[PDB]
């Protein structure tokens, strides 16, 4: 329909109109019945209690879609030209793009081939050149993604110090990355907006870290999500080594906004700070939640 | 689709053959003074091959030697283009050219 | 969702050419007088490596473009050429992608005319002259290196080895920057028969 | 535009097949490509098909098609988008009356080549002890013979055999008829399984009514300067073929005659035979068009 | 004639060319060929010399399948098609109903 | 659906060819003095070209 | 499909029987001057045999002698080309060559 | 149809058109619904992780073709007979080749009986003279290949150098045989392609391993395939022993390609060096990529 | 896709070195002499930089290589150096993996 557009940029950079408005122009179209699409994943966890069983948490799994495509054209020979692109399309070790646009915006999947595909009929394909291909695909990272939101601070002070507007509207805590110059002292914020995963939730309502010390060249990358090493340095030195066992622990909750203070100091050539806050959703669309 | 574009489309080549688009497979309406040309290119986007085609009043034929089209290889893209008398070129039929041989 | 889209930050690239085997190639694109104006010339006679020019079978005067184009404004090409004849062989700099505006330097060689010239093309095959013209002999073999440097607004040449420019302009009104990164080489001929060419090309970023 | 224009029916389109013939033919014998003579353009049946005889005039004859089909169904779109015709099954069945042999070898499914009739003719056909798997050739061919301009319509399955074989009752008041259905498969060597084709001076009258080829606009004729001899021998005589601008022979429908026939006598096939030299003029007339010819006569 | 034997047989026709005398053969194909057609079913009300034309525009239909044919010596041969009408993109619909 | 909203489509665009959009897509009753503009931008919202 | 491309087939060889592709089979339109050109190859390329035809107005025979067949093994290329008068070969058939005879 | 041709050459050189133009002329036809054919299996492996499980790596699966067959004539002694050569051509201990021919080339896969075959109806086949046969085999090298391209450079200089050109144009890597004559100091690429399973991936770029110097007589084989060992003399001497735990590490990884320098020094007779480069493919067709 | 990417292997490279940690780095991998066999002498006496060279605690010569290689065969090399005393100093380019072969 024309309220859902669904796209594949492959491995390779191929662009495909799976489904909605020029579905079918590259020759190959979706089929219904996709599983594990929409919804993210979780299972929840309970351990026993004087009433049954009590909840103990919630982890989030990775998508296994399974759906299938349909690859036609009129002669074999160009329908034979489409498969051998749409395979092409497609790789185990690197991830290829799947866009999902309505009028909630456009938000991507990062999926790979988790097996190897299942082709065509019981007889020959280019009896009809019109054939089935289930795809049996994994997400990895199982949330729906929209492009980050950026934002730039730049100082020439010796002492600064900012704020950054920031807020959650999706339903899935995200986590923040900054990209900090050197030299200089940041002091970055580590708010916890109420989360009591560590039973600290009002104690760091304002919680800051300060970064070791920069030296001269060594801007450095500070990613938040647990996937990454948190701090890397752009000149190869051991930040996070310097940094005497602390880390950045709280995700930005959804739902929750300030103006989050950056501090800088030491830094006399002044220096630049870029806070990304990344847009993760669970769904492909969904209204925006306040 | 507020805009048409061109029909994705298979060539045939083979070494020792004549390189022959059929009138009746490019069959249409074409003014005194209309144009075709058709274009090989690889993945880079470098020219392999530039033919013009006989424009008839209701047919366009295309003919080469095997000599001219020896070099164009297995899996190059093709263009075909129309240029109507006073208007700009339209592409008809995109695609591949396979290559219908005996390989060695 | 983006902020602002900003060019990548392409980095240096480099290219190479040598015209040994048949054909020229789908990497040099002919422009001027049209697709298969190009041809490789093996002059065997001189015992030499084949270089790149036209078909003289039916052409006289063909240009060439490099299919990628340069990532940076500043830019170093070096040439290995051949003199087996009379004639006018032009690396091309900061061409648009029909080689519409470019600079160039010109290697002329002739009974009288065997010299170097600075020169801002007018369409692939047309072109006009800046500045004086340098005296230079051109042996099989020799090397040219043509640089570009943006930041002076520069076209130079040095011959083989030394690092003095063997010809030198400025200021010469050629746009740059985005769609104007484009290299290629050009020849022209009285006669039929192949006079300065090319047997060996390199191309990179920066200078 | 009105109603009738636009509708442009003809009633000449109609086919009605007055009469009809089935032949049969071992697989073993070269199918028919066509069914029109090369010569004259009449009707020729390869060597090797036998007919079948009478059959039942109620039952009529009956070609059945079956397609087996799939609908592609969209993710985005409620009704199916494409469908797909996986293949198409062709029988025929008929009502066959006489009891000769090709007839009782296709329902029996055996070879009765080798039976030998008893001293008093008597004959007696077993039935195989397994059905044996037996592929024929056939010609379907109906005649509709109108204005004394037949249209021969004609159907072509070069690999046919026995699906079934209905039920068959004696009745004290009717004769004994066999009713089999023929499946037709896909021959290899002729890349079809039915053909459909049509051939007569009927035919040829609506070829361009139908739409095949082109319309008949120009009379052409053979080159107009044929040199035929007054004395008997071999140039006494000249044939004329009279074509159309859609390369269709229309020399049996067009009208030979001499404006001259003391130098060359012209028949009604095409033939000018020389009796007195000098020049003759032969027009060969069809409706509007005609074409003509200047024959020249020596002695 | 000839879009109505096309229809019925899945195949493209125009290259048919008829023999020296006017006969012509029609194989089916190797494979049925899926061709979509546009249909106009328009019909005609004749009341009082001001005629109703009610008409039915199909822009995309398929043939779906064929009945038996029976040959019978007093009457003419007819193809009785079913058409299935599919929605074309470019116009919107599968089915309108117009009159005029 | 108080409001009257834009329908989502997609345009195509072929490197040598002109580009087209037939009259005959975009129907509908337009008084004299009606003037149509398409605008081509990218992801930044920066716009990359507009026609009439 | 917009060029004009070969069929893929095969050829069945026998030993001690003489090749023949039948008229009835290559049939077609072909003016006089036509030739008909079958060529046989290995793996490498290495012309195994050259065989011409005998063209007629509407048919295309071939019949060669074991003799000349012998040196053809089972799995070898083949293709053959028809050339029209002023005109250059097409490639009507290619394929492979089969050998239908008891193996030794 | 004539788009696609399947061919069975048996371990005693049978061959059989089970599929496309000639099919059946030997008796035996290809049914529909054959499995694990087109994409060689590969599986995925996973570890947990911050947002369910990780991609960690692929392996690939030997292919498990279960398909099957028409053995048919009129007669039954002559169906006998077919269907005792359809046997024949098939063994456990060796391989019998399976050619698929498309517009896209020949490409074929050594396949053996993994059990007994199934053959006939429920009653005897004497009277159908017409059964079909299941056939269950198995593919070890799960990669449908071309003939290896080979290229010979000899010399009789005491010191030379080559430059062989090499291309890996399929999807998957493949890796290097060569054969060097004896005497002489051969010098062999080794080079990564950007492959960075040993963390080396630019480091290796141009890495040259040096063989150990051979005596007179000591031809060697050296395979990159990790199925073989990499070094083997043919006349049975330990010349692994004397090369110092250096070893050739790379497959040519699929898109890549260059002229790799083969240099050869102190063969007072000169030398002959025999490149074999394999073309292994996951499809039976597939478009040329790059 | 191959007009807009470009290649690793394509691309023109640029390393720097300065020493001026006191510490010979990942990116300078020692040949002949064995790994240890560099070392980083500071100069304090003199109102200079620190400069690479052989550890003399243990070895009179050593060589190093950079970690990576280049892209072209052309290649330009500055070099900022000092004079402490005798010696003799090697600028090395072309070489092999191994350092076996190599202008300088």
């Amino acid at each position: 329909t024309d309220f859902l557009k669904i796209e594949l940029i492959g491995r390779d950079g191929s662009h495909w109109v799976l489904s909605g408005p020029g579905m079918g122009q590259q020759g190959v179209t979706l089929n219904p019945n996709l599983q594990q699409f929409y919804d993210a994943p979780v299972k929840t966890l309970y351990v026993p209690g004087p009433f049954g069983e009590e909840y103990a948490g919630k982890r989030v799994q990775r998508r296994e879609i399974v759906f299938s495509v349909q690859a036609y054209d009129e002669d074999p020979d160009t329908w034979s030209t489409v498969d051998s692109l749409w395979r092409w399309a497609w790789d185990y070790d690197e991830e290829s793009e799947l866009r999902v646009s309505t009028s909630d915006g456009t938000r991507f999947l990062k999926v790979r081939l988790m097996e190897e595909p299942k082709p065509y009929y019981e007889k020959d394909p280019h009896i009809t050149a019109d054939n089935p291909i289930v795809m049996t695909v994994t997400a990895t990272f199982p949330y729906w993604q929209d492009e980050p939101e950026e934002l730039i601070w730049t100082t020439l002070s010796t002492e600064d110090m900012t704020r950054f507007p920031v807020r959650n509207d999706g339903d899935v805590p995200v986590w923040l990355k900054w990209t900090l110059t050197a030299p200089g002292l940041w002091i970055l914020p580590d708010f916890s907006w109420g989360n009591d995963m560590y039973s600290r939730g009002r104690e760091d309502l304002g919680r800051t870290v300060a970064m070791p010390e920069l030296v001269a060249g060594e801007h450095v990358s500070v990613d938040s999500d647990p996937r990454v090493q948190t701090l890397i340095a752009v000149n190869g030195m051991p930040t996070q080594n310097r940094w005497k066992g602390n880390d950045l622990l709280y995700p930005l909750m959804p739902g929750k906004g300030a103006e989050i203070p950056v501090q800088l100091k030491n830094a006399p050539e002044g220096g630049a700070c870029k806070l990304t806050r990344p847009r993760w959703y669970s769904r492909p669309w969904s209204r925006p939640g306040v | 689709m507020l805009s048409t574009g061109p029909i994705m489309e298979t060539l045939t080549l083979t070494v020792g053959s004549a390189f022959e688009i059929p009138g009746w497979k490019l069959r249409g309406e074409y003014p005194a003074g209309t144009t075709s040309h058709l274009v090989f290119t690889d993945a880079a986007g470098g020219t392999l091959g530039e033919f013009e085609g006989t424009v008839s009043a209701k047919e366009i034929h295309y003919l080469q030697a095997p000599d001219d089209v020896k070099n164009i290889p297995h899996g190059a893209n093709f263009q075909l283009f129309v240029t109507y008398p006073s208007m700009q070129p339209q592409c008809l039929y995109f695609g591949t050219a396979i290559r219908k041989e005996p390989r060695y | 969702p983006l902020s602002t889209v900003v060019s990548p930050e392409d980095s240096a690239v480099q290219y190479k050419a040598n015209f040994v085997g048949q054909y020229i190639g789908p990497m040099w694109k002919p422009m001027g007088n049209g697709w298969g104006s190009l041809g490789i010339h093996t002059h065997a006679l001189i015992s030499e490596a084949p270089s790149m020019g036209p078909n003289y079978s039916l052409f006289s005067s063909a240009a060439a473009r490099w299919l990628w184009s340069m990532n940076m404004d500043s830019v170093t090409i070096v040439v290995r050429v051949l003199n087996v004849g009379a004639g006018k062989f032009n690396v091309i700099v900061c061409a648009d992608y029909q080689m519409q505006t470019y600079l160039g330097i010109q290697f002329e060689t002739g009974i009288s005319n065997n010299k170097v010239h600075v020169i801002t093309g007018d369409g692939p095959l047309n072109w006009g002259y800046q500045g004086d013209a340098v005296n230079n002999t051109t042996a099989n073999g020799d090397v040219y290196t043509i640089k570009y440097n943006d930041l002076l607004d520069t076209i130079s040449c040095y011959k083989g080895t030394s690092l003095t420019p063997l010809i030198e302009a400025s200021g010469l009104d050629v746009p740059h920057g985005e769609g104007f990164r484009y290299t290629g080489l050009a020849w022209n001929t009285a006669l039929l028969s192949p006079g300065v060419e090319p047997t060996a090309w390199e191309a990179k970023d920066g200078v | 535009t009105d109603f009738y224009t636009i509708k442009d029916a003809q009633a000449d389109l109609a086919i009605a097949p007055l009469n009809l013939t089935v032949l049969l033919a071992p697989y073993s014998t070269t199918p028919a490509t066509t069914l029109e003579s090369p010569t004259d353009g009449s009707l020729a049946i390869p060597p090797g098909y036998k007919s079948v005889g009478h059959f039942e005039k109620q039952a009529g004859l009956t070609l059945g098609n079956e397609f087996d089909s799939k609908d592609i169904e969209a993710y985005g779109e409620p009704e199916p988008i494409r469908t797909i015709i996986n293949k198409r099954t062709t029988t025929f069945d008929f009502a066959m009356y006489q009891n000769q042999r090709n007839v009782l070898e296709l329902i029996w499914t055996q070879d009765f080549s080798n039976i030998q009739p008893s001293e008093f003719g008597g004959i007696v056909l077993e039935a195989p002890k397994v059905p044996k798997n037996i592929y024929y050739r056939a010609i379907l061919v109906g005649m509709d013979d109108r204005n004394d301009r037949p249209i021969w319509l004609y159907w072509l399955m070069p690999k046919v055999k026995l699906d079934k074989l209905d039920n068959q009752t004696l009745n004290d008041d009717n004769v004994i008829e066999y009713k089999p259905t023929l499946k037709a498969f896909r021959d290899d060597v002729v890349g079809y399984s039915v053909a459909q084709g049509f051939a007569g001076p009927g035919w040829r009258d609506l070829v361009a009514t139908a739409g095949f080829g082109e319309a008949l606009t120009a009379l052409t004729i053979t080159p107009g300067s044929p040199t035929v001899t007054v004395a008997t021998g071999a140039s006494h005589t000249a044939q004329l073929l009279v074509e159309g601008d859609n390369g269709i022979n229309y020399t049996p429908d067009v009208v030979f005659t001499s404006s001259a026939p003391d130098k060359a006598s012209v028949s009604a096939a095409g033939l000018v035979t020389g009796v007195a030299a000098g020049s003759a003029t032969i027009t060969a007339t069809k409706g509007a068009l005609t074409a003509t010819a200047t024959v020249t006569v020596t002695a």
